[PDB]
RNA sequence: UUGGCACCUCGAUGUCGGCUCAUCGCAUCCUGGGGCUGUAGUCGGUCCCAAGGGUUGGGCUGUUCGCCCAUUAAAGCGGUACGCGAGCUGGGUUCAGAACGUCGUGAGACAGUUCGGUCCCUAUCCGUCGUGGGCGUAGGAAAUUUGAGAGGAGCUGUCCUUAGUACGAGAGGACCGGGAUGGACAUACCUCUGGUGUACCAGUUGUCGUGCCAACGGCAUAGCUGGGUAGCUAUGUGUGGACGGGAUAAGUGCUGAAAGCAUCUAAGCAUGAAGCCCCCCUCAAGAUGAGAUUUCCCAACUUCGGUUAUAAGAUCCCUCAAAGAUGAUGAGGUUAAUAGGUUCGAGGUGGAAGCAUGGUGACAUGUGGAGCUGACGAAUACUAAUCGAUCGAAGACUUAAU
């Protein structure tokens, strides 16, 4: 293991109530903002790239296209932001990191589904 | 890069205090008690190390 | 882990001919630090032969030298077929430490420290 | 991670297109800017008919970045380009509309009018 | 005003009150227990000995600090406690609320308790004047044939010596450092744990000495 | 600085500028404190104390100087062989080649210009940065330590509020006081984002090999490519320069004469700067003035004087790192979890080999989040840390109090 200590330290600030997803698979976020006023919750339906991490420490970034700009936005995976992910399709990917896609747009960025 | 000076006698004697060797780490076989060898060594008479030839 | 005066691959090449000559000569007379990495080398090609499988016998290829020893049967043989089919079956209760070393002394030409490595 | 010497894509109508970094603002030997700082600039491309035109000195905020920001619970936003908006006194652009996606930290910076106009902020 | 002694194990994540993420790092502080009190009376400063890390007693053919040795042994019996593996004082703790043998606990720092964290710097060995001292590499072309090396060193026949202060390769290691001003997130007791917000120094396996700011 | 004199150097004192590294002065550029004002307020002018910190990036030029662009609190003046070439460069001047203008009958010449043009050295001494051994500190040892001293850090903006107040016709617009947040810098560290990651994982080309298919191996920069554990790191994460005290500087005052008054001074008293001594951080008892505390060890022979090995303690020697050029420091040394292996895991890669199945085939699917996995966590004596050896006290005299 990462270590008796650490684990049994930082196991409170876990999430059991998440989902298992892979580098691949288009999923949605719904982030709990606070703008200025108050909390909204926007969206952020992309891809993943990439998972890293044990433990409290896990990530993961997700990869959206807007308007021809590339975005990436990075997420401790152990947030309590994190109201909610839902899950769309399980992509098919042979990596685990899709770093790939930062340099292709349009029809080349396409994940093949299962 | 050049010395100025010679080294005296009194300076190179001075110095050479720390270049000896030591005496090695030195025991006694118990197969044979004399012959002494090196500790964790074997030994070159005896063969041994443990009391089992080698 | 550790380098001795060696390259990587010279490295690597170095450590298969002396687990290979090891698992022929079941001695050898070495230095004290190739003794010291190549004992891992060794000991998981045991495990390799314990655990018997043909994915086994392939990975441990990738480590082995095809070598010819000549039994005293008057037979031929190889290092791996040595291996899964004698070393693995002497030890089959030992659970690691299936080679040791023994400090020997100082060489004369280079000051080095020899050892004798064996797999008891 | 924007210095001198960065061309910047122009995120914005004014009539500039790309668009190169003097002086980053914020106080003495700042070497680089970020998202939400404030940079001299020289435009060296410009739409045709534009209303700022080439090799004319002007301020410009920065929008979105490859060297993204993090934020307090860990979250970072990068993006696949680095953006300018050509501005003046007030916080505000003299363009009238904006391109792309930005993001929040303008609105901490008090770039409003910026931030009504981007069609996704994130 | 208080004081407590610990190993550094590493560094972790958590979340605060709003989402808010924290680096942290865990201090292990078990067996932590006074030995001698000292006093103005007969030291001439007032100051309280603490211990740490419960190790193994006298055995006549001793070969490690492992093994506590007999002087060590009979200082700790003079306690009524376990022979000690490290020991520091605390000057600025008050003396009343200490005896001696008593053993302190990680439950006396609070959430939100500042404090100032010391320790021995991670070791760096042999080293040369950029990597120690910040200095900046000559240029790598333009025929150049002063890259990493030290600069100029004095001026010339007036001040015909070297500074004392001087800038020059050497050892960049254990240096004992205090960091300042840093919180104390949240205190585990089964565990007898401490989470510090920051960077503590010096590497895992150390010793690190907690104790309460001089600066507020 | 321009020069003068020609005292050292011609059996060699390397010569402009930049770079790396800083150091000192103050005739102070900013910040600090004050007086006068033709000081309404914001801003300013001028002078006084003040050297703690800081005092920018580019364009042109060999260039210093200088002009310009853009900032900044400010973009300081000078010295240090116009600091620093056994620390770099060598653009420029200053060798030999060549050419223009001009001079010269000519060879050739020009503080005229132009193209090109070898920068040697393994550091003896001092010095400096780090690191150890010897002895000493009146017994021998282990740990914790005060601090004579030394060193470091010492910066500053923008905003909000007081308050759109005081001021002023308005435009405009404070001090004081409180709070917040950044630039540069220093430091520690690697959970986060990124980097590397040559005994990690996978893909792939050419060629040769293991007898052939399959699978593997070697060479090709680690063959190339895509990710990447530990550690090392910054571009990343945290912190810092906080709040104050005492005596002073220019000054500002009270009392108060000398001099019936006046009068900050002569006696006396109070106040007063980012400055000084402290507070803060580190090293520190070779501080030969060698400190203190706590604990441990405490015989036998004697020429009588003194010895002796031995205790405590530490080393040799070995296994290793959190340490490291080597010594050393630290974890451990069989009454043993120090390293290796072994079994579990984390993290990483990303679906092994074989078999079967669908396809003419390249391939795809299932068995199966498969197998591999160097450094990280845990358990486990399987192997090696064997037997041993060496060093290491018996505490001088005097005086006083007991
Ligand atoms: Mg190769
Ligand atoms: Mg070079
Ligand atoms: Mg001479
Ligand atoms: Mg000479
Ligand atoms: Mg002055
Ligand atoms: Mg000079
Ligand atoms: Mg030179
Ligand atoms: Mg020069
Ligand atoms: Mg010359
Ligand atoms: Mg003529
Ligand atoms: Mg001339
Ligand atoms: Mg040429
Ligand atoms: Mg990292
Ligand atoms: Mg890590
Ligand atoms: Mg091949
Ligand atoms: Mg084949
Ligand atoms: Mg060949
Ligand atoms: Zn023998």
């Amino acid at each position: 293991t990462n270590h008796k200590l650490i684990e049994a330290v930082t196991k409170s600030q876990l999430r059991t109530d998440l989902p298992s997803f892979r580098p691949g698979d288009t999923l949605r976020v719904h982030v709990r903002i606070i703008e200025g006023t108050r909390e909204r919750i926007q969206v952020f339906e992309g891809v993943v790239i990439k998972r890293r991490g044990g433990g409290v420490s896990e990530t993961f970034t997700v990869r959206k296209i807007s308007s021809g700009v590339g975005v990436e936005r990075t997420f401790p995976l152990h947030t309590p932001k994190i109201e909610k992910i839902e899950v769309k399709r399980r992509g098919k990917v042979r990596r685990a990191k899709l770093y790939y896609l930062r340099s292709l747009r349009g029809k080349a960025a396409r994940i093949q589904e299962i | 890069a050049v010395p100025k000076r010679r080294t005296s006698k009194t300076r190179k004697n001075k110095r050479r205090t720390h270049f000896k060797i030591s005496v090695p780490g030195m025991t006694e076989c118990p197969n044979c008690g004399r012959e002494y060898k090196l500790s964790h060594r074997v030994c070159k008479n005896c063969g041994s190390y443990n009391g089992e030839e080698v | 882990y550790r380098k001795l005066g060696r390259t990587s691959d010279q490295r690597k090449a170095m450590l298969r001919d002396l687990a290979t000559s090891l698992i022929i000569s079941e001695r050898i007379e070495t230095t004290e630090a190739r003794a010291k990495e190549v004992r891992s080398v060794v000991e998981k090609l045991i495990t390799l032969g314990k655990k018997g499988d043909l994915a086994s016998r392939r990975n441990a290829a990738k480590t082995l030298r095809n070598v010819e020893i000549l039994n005293e049967d008057e037979t031929t043989q190889t290092a791996l077929q040595k291996l899964f089919g004698e070393i693995a079956e002497r030890y089959t209760e030992r659970q690691g430490g299936y080679t040791r070393i023994l400090k020997q002394g100082p060489r004369r030409g280079d000051g080095a420290e020899s050892v004798i490595i064996e797999l008891v | 991670m924007i210095q001198q010497e960065t061309r910047l894509k122009v995120a914005d109508n004014s009539g500039a297109r790309e668009v190169l970094t003097i002086k980053v603002l914020g106080g003495s030997g700042r070497k680089t800017a970020n998202i939400g700082d404030v940079i001299v600039c020289t435009v060296k491309n410009a739409t045709p008919g534009g209303v700022v035109k080439k090799g004319d000195v002007v301020k410009a905020v920065i929008v979105r970045t490859k060297s993204g920001v993090r934020r307090n619970d860990g979250s970072y936003i990068k993006f696949d380009e680095n953006a300018c908006v050509i501005i003046r006194d007030d916080k505000g652009p003299r363009g009238t509309r904006i391109f792309g996606p930005v993001a929040r930290e303008l609105r901490e910076g008090n770039f409003m009018k910026i931030v009504s106009l981007a069609p996704e902020v994130l | 005003t208080k004081g407590i002694l610990g190993r550094k194990i590493g560094m972790t994540q958590v979340f605060g009150e709003n989402g808010e993420l924290i680096p942290v790092t865990v201090v292990e502080a078990k067996e932590n227990v006074v030995l001698q009190k000292k006093t103005v009376e007969v030291d001439g400063y007032n100051a309280i000995q603490v211990g740490f890390e419960d190790k193994k007693a006298y055995k006549k053919d001793a070969k490690s600090n492992k093994y506590a040795n007999k002087p060590a042994e009979g200082h700790a019996k003079k306690a009524d406690a376990a022979p000690k593996r490290f020991i520091r004082e605390f000057r600025n703790v008050d003396v009343d609320a200490y005896e001696v043998g008593q053993e302190v606990s990680v439950d006396t720092f609070v959430a939100g308790d500042v404090i100032d964290v010391t320790g021995v710097s991670k070791g760096k060995g042999f080293q040369g004047a950029i990597k120690r001292h910040g200095q900046s590499r000559g240029p790598m072309s333009h025929g150049s044939h002063f890259h990493r090396a030290p600069g100029s060193v004095g001026m010339a026949s007036d001040a015909s010596r070297v500074f004392k202060g001087q800038k020059m390769p050497g050892r960049m290691g254990g240096n004992t450092v205090t960091v300042q001003n840093l919180e104390v997130v949240q205190v585990d007791t089964e565990n007898k744990v401490i989470l510090v917000k920051g960077n503590v120094p010096g590497p895992k396996k150390g010793l690190v000495e907690i104790r309460t700011s001089i600066k507020k």
